[PDB]
């Protein structure tokens, strides 16, 4: 029913949101995530030089 | 030893800095010279004060 | 027969070592590696210029 299209005539907006969020200031650390860590089970490691 | 079990630091891990040199440790490696002991059979004389 | 999981509980650990020995210092030579060697049987060799 288009009776004003001012304020109410469409209601249950999504008032004007996205599904995004944006950090301002650059938080990320692509070291880590580059580096793959490896698992270990046991507590007997040893590694050889 | 064994029982304690609130009496105990929680843990810690060897960082970069103490699987590279470890000179002294102190609670934290204490950079003033460290340059290093002797080092007679190769170099490796990797830490430095930066003079 | 999980009863302590302080020290104990899980004995036949790998004492936190690896399969692999780091050579803090680089002692490689792929100067040789790289220029390839070529067998002689006989000891009457003989090159030309």
């Amino acid at each position: 029913n288009p009776t004003l299209f001012v304020s109410y005539d469409q209601n249950g907006k999504k008032l004007s949101f996205a599904n995004w969020i944006s950090v301002l200031s650059p938080q990320d650390t692509p070291f880590v995530s580059m580096t793959g860590k490896e698992s270990i089970n046991q507590t007997i490691f040893s590694w050889q030089t | 030893v064994a029982g304690l079990n609130d009496t105990h630091a929680a843990r810690k891990t060897g960082a970069f800095q103490f699987l590279c040199a470890h000179g002294g440790l102190a609670g934290g490696v204490v950079d003033k010279t460290k340059n290093g002991p002797a080092d007679p059979d190769t170099g490796a004389v990797t830490v430095k004060v930066a003079q």
